[PDB]
């Protein structure tokens, strides 16, 4: 059992940055891999990025890479996503997810079912 | 690209067909050594003649 | 030595009266200790 809480969603205009956290909480011990997806209303989930708990080695979808950061705090416990040159497509609600499950291609984790979900928290990009 | 975790876990379902069931497994190896035979049977000792 | 991973000492003792050399001579050593380690060993150092 684990709880996820993300946090630092909100408004910010085209080209500049915000800062999502998710602090997990229960059996934290378990954890092998975290992940962002977010859902814009009306269109279906979509995978953002994954972290590997141990070692920290990112994978991101296409349409975020370069622009996006995800990272990791073993010690406290939290994953942060790092948006920067926010977009049009970037709106949607996020959320960061959990799973206990060891797989050697971290590509695996785009694709992959996780065990458990945060709420979500709502990000919005205004029009210049 | 080319750099993988060398581990992967394995998928543990009860409703798993018995080939991917887990199995538990223990290897007993027998040595012999510069040392008297400390591991016996359960063998009785007799009388010696 | 290290067979197995399995330490092996062979030691003995002789008296000498010499101060220079390792003595020009023969004598066996007897094993006293075979230890079950498992540790491998690439390296040793003295102590006095």
């Amino acid at each position: 059992q684990v709880q996820l809480v993300e946090s630092g969603g909100g408004l910010m205009q085209a080209g500049g940055s915000l800062r999502l956290s998710c602090a997990v909480s229960g059996r934290t011990f378990s954890t092998a891999a975290m992940g962002w997806f977010r859902q814009a209303p009306g269109k279906e989930r979509e995978f953002v990025a994954a972290i590997r708990w141990s070692g920290g080695s990112a994978y991101y979808a296409d349409s975020v890479k370069g622009r996006f950061t995800i990272s990791r705090d073993k010690a406290k416990n939290t994953v942060y996503l790092q948006m920067n040159s926010l977009k049009y497509e970037d709106t949607a609600v996020y959320y960061c997810a959990q799973t206990r499950v060891t797989r050697s291609l971290l590509s695996d984790y785009a694709t992959w079912p996780y065990d458990y979900w945060g709420q979500g928290t709502q990000v919005t990009v205004s029009s210049k | 690209f080319n750099c993988y975790f060398p581990l992967q876990s394995y998928g543990f379902q009860p409703t798993n067909g018995v080939g991917y069931q887990p199995y538990r497994v223990v290897v007993l190896s027998f040595e012999l050594l510069h040392a008297p035979a400390t591991v016996c049977g359960p063998k009785k000792s007799t009388n010696l003649v | 030595k290290n067979i197995d991973g399995y330490f092996k000492i062979y030691s003995k003792h002789t008296p000498i009266n010499l101060v220079r050399d390792l003595p020009q001579g023969f004598s066996a050593l007897e094993p006293l200790v075979d230890l079950p380690i498992g540790i491998n060993i690439t390296r040793f150092q003295t102590l006095l």
